[PDB]
């Protein structure tokens, strides 16, 4: 055993927060159903 | 506004008074009426937006 | 010991994590949707670096 070859420095991050599942940030909404468009965008169901 | 709480509101609005830029808004709308002077120098009304 | 930082090193350099702004979020979602106005999307909670 030799002590100075032993001995190391370590580059270590610090402090995160991790984070699962994700999406839950994303606040949504949505228009009302009589509403709709397709990429048409005259309107999907449109036979009033 | 009709056409707004219909398209979901595109954040336009938001942005436009996060920001702070000269605009107008049209349809039915709630008048209310106040009358000690006051409240207009505190320029109240700069509030409720 | 020389084994040892052999390994405990590499687990340092592949600290298998990046990073994480608004923009990502905004992004793990299909380039479509967004673009289907029907669908409201916004933003309401803050990102620490």
């Amino acid at each position: 055993f030799d002590f100075r070859n032993s001995m190391h420095m370590l580059t270590s991050n610090l402090t995160f927060t991790v984070y699962s599942d994700l999406l839950a940030f994303v606040s949504a909404d949505t228009v009302e159903p009589i509403n709709a468009v397709a990429f048409d965008n005259m309107r999907i169901m449109n036979e009033l | 506004l009709e056409e707004l709480m219909r398209t979901g509101d595109y954040a336009q609005i938001t942005n436009m008074l996060l920001n702070n830029q000269p605009v107008a808004l049209v349809g039915a709308l709630p008048f209310v009426t106040d009358s000690s002077v006051i409240s207009l120098i505190a320029k109240l009304d700069a509030t409720v937006f | 010991h020389p084994i040892d930082y052999a390994f405990n090193e590499y687990f340092l350099q592949h600290q298998l994590v990046e990073p994480l702004n608004n923009d990502i979020i905004f992004n793990y979602i299909p380039e479509r949707i967004r673009n289907d106005v029907n669908y409201i999307l916004n933003m309401d909670r803050n990102l620490p670096s």
